[PDB]
RNA sequence: GUGAAAGCGUGGCCUAACGAUCCUUUAGACCUUCGGAAUUCGAAGCUAGAGGUGUCAGAAAAGUUACCACAGGGAUAACU
RNA sequence: CCCGUCUUGAAACACGGACCAAGGAGUCUGACAUGUGUGCGAGUCAACGGGCGAGUAAACCCGUAAGGCGUAAGGAAGCUGAUUGGUGGGAUCCCCCUGAGGGGUGCACCGCCGACCGACCUUGAUCUUCUGAGAAGGGUUCGAGUGUGAGCAUACCUGUCG
RNA sequence: GCGACCCCAGGUCAGGCGGGAUUACCCGCUGAGUUUAAGCAUAUCAAUAAGCGGAGGAAAAGAAACUUACAAGGAUUCCCCUAGUAACGGCGAGCGAACCGGGAACAGCCCAGCCUUAGAAUCGGGCGGCUCCGUCGUCCGAAUUGUAGUCUGGAGAAGCGUCCUCAGCGGCGGACCGGGCCCAAGUCCCCUGGAAGGGGGCGCCGGAGAGGGUGAGAGCCCCGUCGUGCCCGGACCCUGUCGCACCACGAGGCGCUGUCUACGAGUCGGGUUGUUUGGGAAUGCAGCCCAAAUCGGGCGGUGAAUUCCGUCCAAGGCUAAAU
């Protein structure tokens, strides 16, 4: 038979935030990369990483 | 249709701007022929006559019943500015008509 | 997000959270604003006023463009100018700015609010009301009308 | 239908299903269009990649008739006062429009301005190598024959500065508000008093 | 209006005797609009009434079926 | 006493159900609304498109008088368009005093009453191009108004509607 | 009776054209009801499904009888916006465009009519030759009830002089599209196992750690993958360069000139009927009736007369791109 609610392509499937909000994310990204406990915190072996 | 004079609201408002007339363009002498043309459409004429609703027009202007000629002139050709005009056109027929 | 939806809170509730009595039928009530006048008239009248009926006069091919009037009032006025023109204004009180409104998409000037003290201001705009005019003269500036 | 809500005014009752128009391409046309404009700059080389140049024309309606924009081509009144045939103008990278008209002098002296800049950066290589014709350019062929890219001749708004005045008496005497009332009640008067001024004459 | 006057009178001594939208029609305002600009007709608006919905919060509406059909109802007849 | 179900009432002499496996029902989308999270804020939004770019359907950049919503309302319309708060309670803080105390401070919110803009009505010194201007002075009228903005984008639940 | 022309007939006459198929998109016609309105008839579903036709890689549309009322825009198409707006609607349910503005693309043109009359200057067919998508010669036809040139309103004809512009093919290369071929590094040692492609050890390639195959998780066993190099072909378009040729008679451009200055009819328009549209004293379309004009005609979203103003030039035709 037919399933429950077909699936249909025009689903909302993007999404668009706003541009500020994004470049906040960028930065906070960008800024938590410079802190040793947070690049260990992710999984990332930087032990011998000079600086 | 004198210059703007610079206001917004009024008789002749608009933004302060030299006006200047149209260049002259070919279509300006629309609706009018050459002198062959109306050679053309004279002779036909002649040899053509005119419509039977055209003979009843100018048999009213005749008997000077020029209100109802208009009438029938609208009601045959639908509207007054055609109407008005094809009378004229009878009664320069007729005009030159009763002069001969 | 299907997860957060309260639907998957009531699988194993029988009736979904519409009541065994009455239930989730198709249309019981009527669809769209069905009985606008008739089962839905309470609604209609208390949430709607004015809803049903006719008023005023038609124009036929309504252009927008010809009604376009954006306003400006006296209190925002000072705003358009720029900060390095401000500092010029109160360097030298001979003269005062010209601020055409019309320059920053403004056509008619409003009369709310009042104007920074002491500082003559010439507004040219295509309209004004006579507060605005009444408070540009008493304090000290004049208005230029274009078009 | 319930509670305090805005009256629903959806247009679904057709079979819009079968008409629904999805985006899923943009990107992919976005591609195309370049894809067609970077091999339209390759066979025009080395004639700009901006296209013909387009007269200055106002705004339509009171809502933009401050601002100016791109035109479709320059009238051939603007032409004959530049001195460009209109046979030739759209053989070296002018749009010509023989429909708009000149209703002002400054509309018409704005457009021959540019058709006269438009001329002083205009090189033009000669049909055959070697014998050179009126019009065509030497020595110019090779010095700065590139392709440019962008506008060349971009139309942009020249936002006056603020200019201070000084008040004079005259000005801060004038009644504007009482201006617009006047000329408001001349304008829906006018008919009027034009029939009254008429009769007159027949009485008299 | 009435009474000398206080005062009384916004229908009937009090408790019933009546009617939306749209449309039509009338009254009123040296009123507004017909959007290229005018004049006069015509039309369209604004305010207050009238023409009615008695199933009276107001669809425009005759039967028959023993040839019958469907969704239901033990919310409801024909047995115990 | 047999579960499920409609029901005032089911173990019912009310209906479904012999048994097992697997499949099997509030979803997607448009509009709007309240609430909450986030960004910015009298602004906000990169949305058509352009410039590009992980050799790239992503990400990144672009709003020059673009546009949407907001920033001003009232009126059928012609049109006109916010003179910029008083008071009773009240959070917090400050001082005195150590009382269910007395002063200063008075945000948010609520009650009460003015003023301002507009429809309608009313009013008119003094002027004017005769129909407009407006010194003063208004109203048991009306408004989804003003009296130092709060919005815009976005995410999701819930609700109405197609 | 013999001839010319006209109309028509026959032909297995010589040489051509047409039918049918396909469905995603496209063009024309025809055309419902379920449904919604909590009933129902206008309405809505829908100018949709079904039905009947016709095309192409796109189709259709297209160079204003336009928008607008502004300081004006300027063929068509398409996107955003306009806007769920003006409007329409048992003004109920519902329905609903357009202009401006911002963008994608961009391209303009051809006829009909007065104008060879010292020459039908035009075209087809048969036959023949050549450098063969054509061209030349010759013959027979078409055509004066008009072929070709000139002209298309933006103009133009004619006259005058400024003395500006205009005449081909070929060789090579690039660009473009398609294909073919070669080309990196372990299968080293131990253990488990039917099998190592697993674990441990020791190495290596990497502009190649995409993917697949091979007896289990394989960059290095195999095909490929990355990046060059080499080779072959198709389009004849665009473009660079070289060689040869290069007659301005004529035509065009520019300037001036008294004069001339031809533009689509049972069509426009009107009445009426039906249908359709947001189009409302009537948006388009169609039937029937009436039936134009040439200093004129159409439009300017309320019917009508009068005075102006703005705007365009229908009743013939072609046309890439954005979709
Ligand atoms: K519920
Ligand atoms: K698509
Ligand atoms: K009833
Ligand atoms: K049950
Ligand atoms: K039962
Ligand atoms: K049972
Ligand atoms: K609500
Ligand atoms: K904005
Ligand atoms: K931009
Ligand atoms: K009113
Ligand atoms: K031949
Ligand atoms: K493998
Ligand atoms: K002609
Ligand atoms: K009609
Ligand atoms: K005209
Ligand atoms: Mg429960
Ligand atoms: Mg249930
Ligand atoms: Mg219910
Ligand atoms: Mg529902
Ligand atoms: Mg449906
Ligand atoms: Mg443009
Ligand atoms: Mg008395
Ligand atoms: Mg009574
Ligand atoms: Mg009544
Ligand atoms: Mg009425
Ligand atoms: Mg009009
Ligand atoms: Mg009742
Ligand atoms: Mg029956
Ligand atoms: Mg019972
Ligand atoms: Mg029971
Ligand atoms: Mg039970
Ligand atoms: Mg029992
Ligand atoms: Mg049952
Ligand atoms: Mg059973
Ligand atoms: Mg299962
Ligand atoms: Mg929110
Ligand atoms: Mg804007
Ligand atoms: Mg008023
Ligand atoms: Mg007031
Ligand atoms: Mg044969
Ligand atoms: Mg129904
Ligand atoms: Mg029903
Ligand atoms: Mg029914
Ligand atoms: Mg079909
Ligand atoms: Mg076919
Ligand atoms: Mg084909
Ligand atoms: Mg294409
Ligand atoms: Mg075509
Ligand atoms: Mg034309
Ligand atoms: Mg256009
Ligand atoms: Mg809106
Ligand atoms: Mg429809
Ligand atoms: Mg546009
Ligand atoms: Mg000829
Ligand atoms: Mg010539
Ligand atoms: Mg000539
Ligand atoms: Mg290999
Ligand atoms: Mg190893
Ligand atoms: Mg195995
Ligand atoms: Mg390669
Ligand atoms: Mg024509
Ligand atoms: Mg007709
Ligand atoms: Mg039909
Ligand atoms: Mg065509």
């Amino acid at each position: 038979g037919r399933m429950f609610a077909p699936t249909q392509t025009w689903r909302r499937w993007h999404r668009k935030i706003p541009v500020n909000q994004k470049r906040y994310a960028v930065a906070s990204a960008i800024a938590a990369s410079s802190v040793p406990s947070l690049v260990l915190a992710r999984g990332h072996r930087i032990e011998s990483v000079p600086e | 249709k004198q210059p703007n004079t610079g206001i917004s609201v009024g008789l002749n408002k608009g933004h302060v701007v030299t006006k200047k007339e149209l260049a002259p363009r070919p279509s300006d002498r629309k609706g009018k022929t050459s002198k062959r043309i109306h050679f053309v459409r004279s002779l036909i004429r002649e040899v053509a006559g005119f419509a039977p609703y055209e003979k009843r027009i100018t048999e009213l202007l005749k008997v000077g019943k020029d209100k109802r000629a208009l009438k029938v002139a609208k009601r045959k050709l639908g509207t007054h500015k055609r109407a008005k005009k094809k009378r004229e056109e009878m009664s320069s027929v007729l005009r030159k008509m009763r002069a001969t | 997000t299907t997860r957060f939806k309260k639907n998957r809170k009531k699988r194993g509730h029988v009736s979904a959270g519409h009541g065994r009595i009455g239930k989730h039928r198709k249309h019981p009530g009527g669809r769209g604003n069905a009985g606008g006048m008739h089962h839905h008239r309470i609604l209609f009248d208390k949430y709607h006023p004015g809803y049903f009926g006719k008023v005023g006069m038609r124009y036929f091919h309504k252009l927008r463009n010809k009604f376009y009037c954006p306003t400006v009032n006296i209190d925002t006025l000072w705003s358009l100018v720029p900060q390095e023109v401000k500092d010029k204004a109160a360097a030298n009180k001979g003269t005062a700015p010209l601020i055409d409104v019309t320059q920053f998409g403004y056509f008619k000037v409003l009369g709310k609010g009042v104007l920074p003290t002491g500082q003559p201001v010439v507004v040219k705009a295509k309209l004004i009301s006579k507060n605005a005019e009444k408070k540009i003269k008493e304090n000290g500036g004049a208005v230029v009308l274009t078009a | 239908m319930k509670h305090n809500n805005v009256i629903p005014n959806g247009h679904f009752k057709k079979h819009w299903q079968n008409y629904v128009r999805t985006w899923f391409n943009q990107p992919a046309r976005k591609t195309r269009r370049r894809a067609a404009r970077q091999k339209k700059a390759a066979t025009i080389f080395p004639r700009p990649t901006a296209g013909s140049l387009r007269p200055i024309v106002h705004g339509q309606t009171l809502k933009y008739n401050m601002k100016v924009r791109a035109g479709r081509g320059f009238s051939l009144e603007e032409l004959k006062a530049a001195g460009i045939p209109k046979k030739l103008a759209p053989t070296i990278g002018i749009a010509v429009d023989h429909r708009r008209r000149n209703r002002s002098l400054e509309g018409l002296q704005t457009n021959v301005q540019r058709l006269k800049t438009y001329k002083a950066k205009l090189v033009i290589f000669p049909r055959r190598a070697k014998k050179v014709k009126a019009g065509d350019s030497s020595a110019e062929e090779l010095a700065n024959a590139t392709q440019v890219q962008g506008p060349y001749l971009p139309i942009v708004r020249d936002q006056p500065a603020i200019e201070l005045v000084k008040i004079t008496d005259e000005m801060k005497s004038f009644k504007a508000y009482g201006k617009l009332r006047i000329e408001r009640t001349n304008a829906r008067h006018f008919g009027a008093r034009l029939k009254r001024a008429a009769e007159a004459e027949k009485e008299e």
